[PDB]
């Protein structure tokens, strides 16, 4: 996002506009963190392709 | 070389049918034992009608069938066979070609063996006017029984021999002078759909029985049609909609009466498309349902179906398979034969192969 | 039905090349739609050029709708000069046994009813073309019966989405899809009316009592697992029960003498249960093998004995 | 121009009409034929020890 | 009849001579054992196949 | 089609996320259907793979 | 908890459990028979000729009724398991699902019953592709090629 | 959700458009080497492709 | 065309008389075949599953199996002819009622599993459940009664036919035997009447005898709710039951040289549709 | 108006206005409104001269 307003309430504009977005589905790249490398090769995730 | 057919025999009283006046080769119709009729009419009828009307209309019929010769009304052996020429002349005040319709009634009230024959027709057609009102429909009661090949005569009972399956032109008559028959039908019922749709193409055709009803407050009719068509049994429901749709227009608006609708309109819109949108609406789990402290916070909804014109009260027709004509071109004739001293508009269907079938409502 | 059978004779014309004559001898058992029951017709009557309306070749959905006005027949043998078929609606043969041949991507089992479906599958719409006569012979696909209740239900549900995925199937574990195509607005509305007639006609006043049993089922699927795996993960009545607490009406007009639960069920059988015959055609045919197998394979014949 | 096609020879088989008494398995049988068996219920063979 | 006189069995025998060639029996049949880089492929620039 | 697993080792989808799947780095270098190395006369050995 | 034990098998932790992996394998063998001088009385009858028409064709199904009398006081035949051909079953690691099965009660909170099923069947070697039929027999996703 | 994923607002740039993704953040947490090895290991990670 | 169901060896003496008492009765087999074993015929032959099948699964097998009517019973083999292929050659095969309800001439006859109230062969360890050949217009009544019985659990038992009285109650097992039917009949209707109620949300709100008829006469002229994915869950489910609860009649009685109404324990001659 | 396949004008109050002023009173135009699928029909003429 482009930097709107002063830096002071820059994060308050985030959390008051993005609360409904973080609770649809899980974040991809953090879920690729607790992956054993012999699980990652399996088709258990939908992020191989 | 005789093709495979199937004969029937049943000891049948000649109250409503006559295999003497009607010659070799008319239709017939089996019936249920009439002890079932007004108990079903007490049970199946829509709310607010006279259920005992069927028990009284059918009561007055049997009671007028004898009046004399000291004869009991209940019986072990019972006539459950209505001849076809008896049924058409019963409903003969509800056709278009009335001048030919009374030419069917002219040998019905004359050629039948009996005393004061026509007193039944003013009653038996009123019994069909009570079948529709007391809502036990006659196609739930009527049933096909085969076409005649012979008869053995005694006073008020006879040995009806019919063809329940096979070709009509195959079963022996009994007299080796004229050893077969033909299907003989009055012209007040045989209505094609070949020229009436434009289907002038040759081909094999099917024969159907078709009933018509008209549900009003004591203004109720009845018809019987034997229809020749090149149509499938699956593909008749649009074609019968084209003809009898006017009766469908009457039945859906004037068939529902004496039911009390809820006054005024109480049932609101159904909000589940809007209730599922908000995640802030209250909900319940599988154990919390059927609990009084949880169900009161859900949405209350009291559906009131009263006075809806149901499917069972919007019937205008009912059909059944009856047989086919496997010929390349179906060969029909139109003659007038002499039933004693009454000459009749007669349709002679030729080369009929019998296959009965189930009924089907056109609701 | 006649004793000596009843075999129509679809005529083959005069000028046919050898690349075309051996293309019709692979048509040994297929499904061929006669428009009438004439004993003598032509290939110009059978082929897809006679299937067209006024100049609008219809979709797969209208191709359902113009089978129920025709008479499906099965070829028994192919001469050089004429093709012989037997209509299913009249009478099979002396035997009551007419050999088919599976065009299906799915093998059969014994006793299962066959309702036929247009060539909806991808990489599969294989039309035997006659080049020296300029004809296309679209051969429909015989399928088992609970497939034909799926695929017709997939296509009618798809066309409602256009009036404002789905095209994935599974049967015996073999993944198969169907062809995505634009659907004309005409025949889809002939399906929607044939739904909502048979849909509203199954609503009697007795259904206000069954709709107050929904709180019992949503608690019954908590205890018996038969009712859990009945509703579905993707059903309506589960999310319907989580928001609605229904309750019955107070009285009925003359409700003593009549059974409200009984009339709702008689009307449900002949209208909403009958619905699988209104959209598609009628399952005329099932498979009754004499010696062979429990499974009839793809590209193989199958003996056939008729059925309601 | 002068051309041919050729059909050179037509090759067949001879079916091996094996008699069962030409086999070395036929010791383990006692084959006495019935002109009828379908006219028979449970029959018996007696043994004494 | 099925089993007729087969077409090839109507001929006569050809004439025969005596050819020196090695013979080995492996299993239950006679087999020619024959190495073919002495008669053929002798000092000719063609690779042995 | 990586909804299923490797047929050879049946418990994982593949052994390479960069060489097995479609439009991968494994495909972009060694396909005649993409023609990156059609020019050179040097035979790449995995062209038949 | 089956929600809680979902987490600690994915994250490599060992919970307080063990298992006994049991499977079944089918092999192809070659056997050797020995019987004796009269191990079976074998009564054969007279043939029948039948006739039935199918698909235009006319079958002549021929039968012959027969009889097996085993005139051996004691044993008269031995199978001798000699050699082992190709083992049929591959000796892999196919875990067994119970989501194929049906008849166990669910967990109650139906926002969470979808969570496990779309995290065990979702990308599984055996689990049902279509949801399980209420009275049919659930199907197994057919592999593109066996090895 | 504040404890597992980072809470970077895209007024200061998100994950896939920055130059140091998530798997450097978790490599800080899941290493078992000490303090004198990560200082070279991070410098070992910033060699560009 | 007469098949053979061979009886395996070791029949006791009351059991040869027990199978002497099912002379003319309807039996289901998998495939038409000239030789067949009795263990593929019995009630055990489709107890597949882990629960012996109730009245629902009985109906499903009856459309996947091919009904046969037993002719003579030889003490070595049960001779039978099936009702689909063997009756075009031979004309008419006798049939015995197990019904509490008598047959008239010209009725079509469906079959019902024994829901009302069973030969056991302890030399062979099997039961032989048999269908109930009642006339087909009662079939859409009686099954519709017994489904309507279980809906009361979460007046009715009155039936008249042919001048007689029927009592369906004659309580313990049969309500529990018919649990699976009750739990599908309700679900199909409640799925139907909420999707229909979702597509057109006004169908309960219009005035019935005044404005709803205009809504009927127009129909006659020629997160997210996963609604359109839930038609298939309804249509395939409802399209399955339309065969099972149809109870199509194989059998129509044409009486010839006999009594008009055939009573219980008597025999009635039977033809198929030609 | 016999034919079908041309887009009618948008005002459905006015599209019927022409049809009840052209086909109404015709030697050719249909009596029944057109069937939705196949072939419209000509009225039955009582006399041809």
């Amino acid at each position: 996002a482009a930097p709107a307003g002063p830096a002071a309430d820059m994060q308050q504009l985030f959390l008051n506009a993005w609360g409904q977005r973080l609770a649809h589905g899980r974040v991809r790249w953090v879920a690729e963190g607790q992956m054993t490398p012999e699980q990652f090769m399996q088709p258990d995730n939908a992020n191989l392709a | 070389g005789s093709p495979r057919h199937h004969l029937t025999r049943q000891v049948i009283l000649t109250d409503l049918c006559q295999p003497n006046a009607d010659r070799a080769g008319t239709l017939l119709l089996a019936l249920r034992h009439p002890a079932d009729l007004p108990h079903l009419a007490h049970q199946r009828a829509p709310p607010g009608r006279q259920t005992e009307r069927l028990g009284e209309a059918w009561g007055q019929l049997m009671e007028a069938t004898a009046l004399g010769s000291g004869r009991a009304e209940s019986g072990c052996t019972r006539a459950g066979l209505v001849s076809f020429n008896f049924l058409v002349a019963a409903c003969a005040a509800s056709y278009d070609a009335r001048d030919a319709a009374d030419a069917v009634r002219a040998h019905v009230t004359a050629n039948y063996r009996g005393t004061r024959v026509g007193a039944r027709l003013d009653r038996f057609s009123e019994c069909l006017r009570a079948m529709v009102h007391t809502h036990v429909f006659p196609h739930e009661v009527m049933r096909f029984f085969g076409g005649l090949v012979s008869w053995v005569t005694q006073d008020e009972l006879a040995s009806v021999t019919a063809v329940c399956a096979g070709p009509q032109e195959a079963a022996h008559t009994g007299h080796p002078g004229r050893p077969r028959s033909a299907v003989i039908l009055p012209a007040c019922a045989f209505v094609d759909l070949d020229a009436e749709l434009g289907l002038g193409g040759p081909g094999a055709a099917f024969l159907y029985l078709v009933f018509t009803y008209r549900q009003r407050r004591d203004q109720e009719l009845c018809c019987v049609y034997v229809i020749k068509s090149q149509l499938p049994p699956r593909g008749l429901e649009p074609a019968l909609e084209r003809l009898f749709g006017r009766l469908r227009i009457t039945n859906t608006i004037h068939g529902t009466e004496d039911m009390t609708p809820p006054a005024p309109n109480r049932n609101p819109d159904f909000p589940l498309a809007g209730l599922a949108a908000n995640p802030q609406t209250p909900r319940c789990s599988a154990g919390q349902v059927t609990n009084p402290q949880f169900a009161d916070r859900l949405y209350r909804w009291q559906p009131d179906l009263r006075g809806r014109p149901t499917a069972r009260t919007c019937t205008y027709a009912a059909f059944a398979e009856l047989g086919m004509m496997p010929e390349d071109s179906p060969r029909c004739l139109h003659r007038t034969e002499r039933f004693g001293a009454v000459s009749v508009p007669v349709v002679i269907l030729e080369g009929v192969v019998w296959r009965p079938g189930e009924w089907r409502a056109c609701a | 039905m006649l004793a000596d059978g009843f075999e129509t004779d679809i005529a083959i014309p005069s000028g046919i090349s050898r690349p075309d004559a051996a293309a019709l001898q692979r048509c040994e058992g297929r499904v061929v739609f006669l428009p009438t029951i004439r004993r003598q017709l032509t290939l110009a009557d059978v082929a897809h050029e006679s299937f067209v309306s006024g100049g609008v070749s219809p979709d797969t959905l209208g191709l359902l709708l113009a089978y129920r006005r025709r008479f499906p027949a099965v070829i028994t043998r192919v001469l050089p000069t004429r093709i012989v078929a037997c209509p299913l609606d009249v009478g099979l043969t002396h035997a009551g046994t007419v050999n088919l041949r599976n065009t299906s991507p799915v093998d059969l089992c014994n006793g299962d009813p066959i309702s036929l479906v247009p060539p909806v599958f991808e990489g599969q719409a294989t039309d035997v073309r006659l080049d020296s006569l300029d004809l296309t012979l679209r051969f429909p696909v015989p399928l088992p019966s609970p497939l034909a209740r799926e695929i017709v239900a997939r296509l009618v549900a798809r066309g409602i989405r256009d009036l404002n995925d789905l095209n994935v199937l599974y049967y015996n574990g073999s993944r198969l899809s169907l062809l995505a195509d634009v659907q004309q607005l005409g025949p889809v509305n002939a399906e929607l009316r044939s739904l909502v007639l048979n849909m509203v006609y199954s609503i009697t006043e007795g259904t206000t009592i069954i709709l107050t049993l929904i709180p019992r089922l949503f608690a019954l699927s908590a205890q018996d697992g038969y009712v859990n795996a009945l509703l579905q993960m993707q059903s309506v009545t589960r999310e319907a029960a989580q928001l609605i607490h229904p309750e019955a009406p107070a009285l009925m007009q003359d409700g003593e003498r009549r059974l409200p639960l009984y009339e709702a069920l008689v009307a449900w059988l002949t209208h909403a249960g009958q619905l699988g015959d209104t959209l598609a055609l009628a399952p005329v045919v099932r498979v009754c093998t004499f010696d062979g197998a429990a499974v009839v394979r793809s590209g193989d014949m199958a003996p056939v004995i008729r059925y309601p | 121009d002068v051309e041919f096609d050729a059909l050179l020879g037509s090759y067949c088989n001879t079916l091996s009409l094996v008699r069962f008494l030409e086999l070395g398995l036929s010791v383990a049988c006692v084959c006495t034929k019935f002109p009828e068996l379908a006219y028979m219920n449970e029959g018996r063979v007696q043994f004494e020890v | 009849d099925l089993n007729r006189q087969t077409l090839d069995e109507l001929e006569s025998a050809p004439q025969t001579t005596r050819v020196r060639a090695d013979l080995v029996s492996i299993g239950e049949k006679l087999v020619f054992l024959e190495a073919l880089e002495k008669r053929i492929y002798a000092a000719t620039n063609v690779p042995y196949p | 089609d990586h909804g299923q697993s490797d047929p050879s080792r049946a418990f994982a989808a593949t052994a390479n996320p960069w060489a097995s799947q479609r439009f991968s780095y494994g495909d972009l270098l060694y396909n005649g259907a993409y023609h990156l190395n059609g020019a050179s006369p040097v035979l790449s050995p995995c062209f038949k793979f | 908890s089956p929600v809680a034990l979902h987490h600690q098998l994915k994250t490599g932790l060992h919970p307080g459990f063990g298992f006994t992996v049991v499977r079944q394998d089918r092999f192809v063998t070659e056997n050797v028979l020995f019987s004796e001088r009269a191990s079976e009385a074998y009564f054969l009858g007279q043939l029948q000729v039948a006739r039935h028409e199918t698909g235009g064709g006319v079958n002549f199904t021929l039968t012959q009724p027969r009889g097996n009398v085993d005139l051996g006081v004691g044993y008269t035949a031995v199978v001798a398991t000699a050699t082992v051909r190709n083992p049929v079953t591959d000796m892999g690691n196919l875990p067994q699902n119970f989501y194929l099965g049906r008849g166990a009660p669910p967990l109650l909170d139906n926002a969470a019953a979808v969570y496990l099923r779309n995290a065990v069947v979702a990308g599984n070697r055996l689990g049902p592709a279509q949801p399980v039929p209420v009275f049919g027999c659930a199907q197994v996703p057919r592999r593109a090629g066996m090895d | 959700l504040s404890r597992q994923v980072p809470l970077v607002p895209p007024a200061l740039g998100a994950n896939y458009f920055s130059s140091i993704r998530q798997p450097v953040v978790q490599h800080v947490r899941e290493s078992a080497a000490g303090e004198n090895a990560l200082t070279y290991a991070l410098m070992a990670g910033y060699f560009k492709i």
